[PDB]
């Protein structure tokens, strides 16, 4: 997988919390070491609009 | 006024959304998120 | 509780006074002294 995450729900990762669109299904419940490699979208994610 | 809370307090995420600081409205957003949620 | 949501609405005076909105600032200014009393 790869989505761009909020700037700090990079973080958001960590049980019981309501996403931005992780409220679907995301939130990691009791053992989810779901591995992820993240960092600053800010090469590109941002356009003119 | 709980809900008048999140009145003033959504009129302020239009607002700046409409003034162009695109940040301060995400992530005020974010903070308007875990006002409403919690 | 309403502690951290009292200290989002200082947040978001603060950020308004840095913007530069008087109106705006007396708006959330009176809202906040009404939110802390009523």
């Amino acid at each position: 997988d790869s989505f761009v995450i909020r700037g700090d729900e990079v973080r958001q990762i960590a049980p019981g919390q309501t996403g931005k669109i992780a409220d679907y299904n995301y939130k990691l419940p009791d053992d989810f070491t779901g591995c992820v490699i993240a960092w600053n979208s800010n090469n590109l994610d941002s356009k003119v609009g | 006024d709980k809900e008048w809370i999140l009145q003033k307090i959504y009129e302020i995420m239009r607002l700046l959304d409409e003034l162009x600081d695109a940040e301060a409205s995400m992530r005020v957003s974010d903070l308007i998120y875990e006002f409403m949620k919690k």
